């Protein structure tokens, strides 16, 4: 129709609306017409959407399929994180087809450093497996990671920092195993060098070390704290690109629910910085592996609220007064506003994606207080309750803070309503062809849509807000 | 009209047959586009050395309509070979259309192969000068269009009218 042409030619027409009509248009000159139109957009707009991308050049049939694979082929070549990134999800969402074809290529034409990095860092915790105590994980896992050490520096990268970096040192004492399990997560610090652009930086000089435990102390102290003693014991820390990251290397958990739960944070995120409401949220970047392994971005400065409760043997109101401060000083106050706005936040992420499995072990508190939910393991298809204790910390029910979080809540869905298709392709995609628990019965997108109440004036929002909060009691 | 000139087009589904077909004798595009069904039948009125000429262009779909198509192929004095530039599989057919389309038409139809969908500079499978080496080792035109972006869409038609016109020059 001239009527579309024009629309994709009008600016209207952003990254979020190709992929629209990418994913429901049957006209295949259409879908050709936008696989050129990728080439036009930012390289970071269309990165956003690769999960979706790629699980519609897998799932969707050929003419999609095709449209979309120049695209990736000219990315493949311009980066080599997207390379990598690309045959992860292409292996991770096929259980065979296309995709695996593609993976191979893209393997077979300097990945292999990489991906040998990688393979290790997994063959590490499969092996903790017969240790039974968590100390008898730790113990081997600090004595492999530091033989990690005699193949760097390379062309190794973490792909969930945000820039581009080589790995050149791991500190193998301060990594941790979480739990006792079989599966058992664990946590390492590994030291990079920040570069402008990775695939054109040569990899960074090697400079040897010689023990004594002056660094190698590893106890709970702050991340300021923790760096510090890392970046004077090592050979790198003199150099001004040196940066301390931390992931969390799942090796027996699938992460790609935990994915498609970054993405709706970080559309949200985007939509409520667009409607300049001032609700907090905590996107945590996920990098899949496979299809049962990844990797989790590890949040400095941020514990579970189970563990502050069990280690302060305080409430959370007494916590906040005895780390931040009294009710008049500064310090408190801000506590508590980045408190107020960062629930209000994760109440509508809990209750616009259902996110079931909620207590205080899978939520957190950063340094400055806002909260942080963890664990998108039970979404769609235990439920978000604020309790007592949190009620206590924006001061009482009749308080202002709890009005204010309130109407929080309110701006935030009226706000999500002016952007909701944003949201639901993000999860809509992924139902294709898909065998995780999140999408089961084809309610799965319908009850989602229903839940932003499209319908309903400002006016039966507000009740349905009202109710909500009682509910969550 | 001087002369009444009969100009037919063939081509794979789905190269832009109806969209160049529709773009010169009307500035219309659709993306959302119907398949022929049949024959498509579009006229428009030139002028070549100040003969006012007259072309009667047949979309013709030609197997599925071989009592029908072949029926437009006899007579034709001209005829336009589109393919798709990012589709290799409508250029890699073009010697089987050219097979075809000399079993039921007259020798001295003068065919132009045309390279639709230059728009899509990214996607593209075929190359330019494979194309116009093409042309030449097989006595054809190559020149390649944009239906979409309106270019060369005029001036590929004026150049095998011009040429129709140029080659009944030997009367
Ligand atoms: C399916 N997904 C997950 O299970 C997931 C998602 C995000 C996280 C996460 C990201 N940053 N971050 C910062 C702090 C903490 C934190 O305080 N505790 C106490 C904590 C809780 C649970 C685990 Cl399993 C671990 C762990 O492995 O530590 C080595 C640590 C957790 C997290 C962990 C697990
Ligand atoms: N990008 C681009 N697309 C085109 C062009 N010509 C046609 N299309 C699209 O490609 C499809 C071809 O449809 P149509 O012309 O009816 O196919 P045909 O008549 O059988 O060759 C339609 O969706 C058109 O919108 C062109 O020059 N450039």
């Amino acid at each position: 129709q001239s009527w579309l042409l024009r629309l994709f030619e009008s600016k209207l027409f952003d990254i979020s609306m190709a992929i629209s009509y990418l994913y429901n248009s049957k006209e295949p000159g259409v879908q050709a017409y936008i696989g050129n139109r990728l080439f036009c957009f930012r390289n970071e707009d269309v990165d956003f959407y690769l999960p979706q991308l790629l699980n519609m050049y897998i799932h969707m049939d050929e003419d999609v399929g095709d449209a979309i694979k120049p695209y990736i082929v000219h990315r493949c070549r311009q980066s080599i994180n997207f390379s990598l990134q690309c045959a992860l999800l292409l292996g991770a969402y096929s259980s065979h087809s296309r995709g695996t074809k593609l993976r191979k290529l893209i393997l077979s034409d300097r990945l292999a450093p990489e991906r040998e990095f990688i393979k290790s860092l997994m063959a590490i915790g499969k092996r903790l497996a017969t240790l039974p105590t968590k100390e008898q994980k730790t113990q081997r896992l600090i004595s492999e990671l530091s033989l990690l050490n005699h193949k760097l520096p390379a062309r190794v990268w973490l792909p969930t920092a945000g820039f581009d970096h080589h790995v050149v040192r791991v500190p193998h004492t301060q990594a941790v195993v979480y739990n006792s399990k079989d599966k058992a997560p664990y946590l390492i610090y590994v030291e990079v060098l920040e570069c402008e652009n990775f695939d054109t930086t040569s990899v960074p000089a090697r400079i040897p070390e010689n023990p004594e435990d002056p660094s190698a102390v590893a106890l709970k102290e702050p991340w300021q704290e923790k760096v510090r003693r890392i970046r004077e014991g090592s050979p790198y820390g003199h150099l001004p690109n040196w940066r301390l990251l931390s992931v969390i290397v799942k090796c027996g958990d699938d992460l790609r629910q935990e994915l498609l739960a970054f993405q709706v944070l970080k559309q949200l995120q985007s939509i409520w910085e667009q409607e300049r409401v001032p609700l907090w949220i905590k996107p945590y970047k996920i990098l899949v592996i496979s299809a049962d392994s990844g990797m989790i971005e590890y949040v400095v400065n941020a514990v579970s609220i189970h563990q502050v409760k069990k280690q302060s043997q305080l409430s959370l109101l007494d916590y906040f007064l005895q780390e931040h401060g009294s009710y008049t000083t500064e310090a408190f106050l801000s506590a508590q506003r980045n408190f107020v706005q960062s629930c209000a936040g994760y109440c509508l992420v809990c209750y616009l994606l259902q996110v079931k499995d909620r207590h205080n072990g899978n939520i957190l508190l950063d340094a400055e207080g806002h909260i942080i939910h963890i664990d998108f393991g039970f979404i769609l298809s235990s439920a978000f309750k604020l309790t007592t204790e949190f009620v206590d910390v924006m001061g009482g029910l009749d308080g202002d803070m709890f009005n204010y979080y309130k109407m929080l809540m309110l701006q935030g869905l009226i706000a999500a309503r002016k952007h909701m298709d944003k949201v639901v392709q993000i999860v809509e995609i992924m139902q294709q062809g898909s065998q995780l628990p999140c999408f089961h019965g084809s309610s799965t997108i319908r009850n989602l849509k229903e839940r932003f109440h499209m319908s309903m004036t400002e006016e039966q929002l507000q009740l349905l807000v009202e109710q909500m909060v009682d509910g969550s009691m | 009209y001087d002369y009444l000139f009969k100009v037919v087009l063939i081509g794979d589904s789905g190269v832009g047959k109806s969209n160049l077909l529709s773009r010169f004798t009307r500035n219309e595009f659709n993306l959302e586009s119907k398949s022929t069904i049949g024959v498509e039948f579009a006229t428009r009125s030139i002028q070549v050395d100040g003969k006012t000429i007259k072309a009667q262009i047949w979309d013709t779909a030609l197997e599925r309509y071989r009592a029908i198509t072949s029926a437009y192929y006899r007579g034709a004095v001209g005829a336009l070979l589109v393919y798709d530039i990012a589709k290799h599989l409508t250029y890699e057919n073009v010697e089987r259309w050219l097979k075809e389309l000399r079993d039921h038409a007259d020798s001295n139809i003068v065919i132009m192969l045309v390279g639709n969908k230059s728009d899509l500079r990214h996607l593209r499978a075929v190359p330019t000068d494979e194309a116009r080496a093409f042309a030449e080792k097989n006595g054809l035109s190559f020149i390649e269009t944009s239906a979409l972006d309106s270019t060369n869409v005029e001036a590929a038609f004026q150049t095998i009218l011009t040429e129709i016109y140029r080659i009944v020059s030997q009367k």
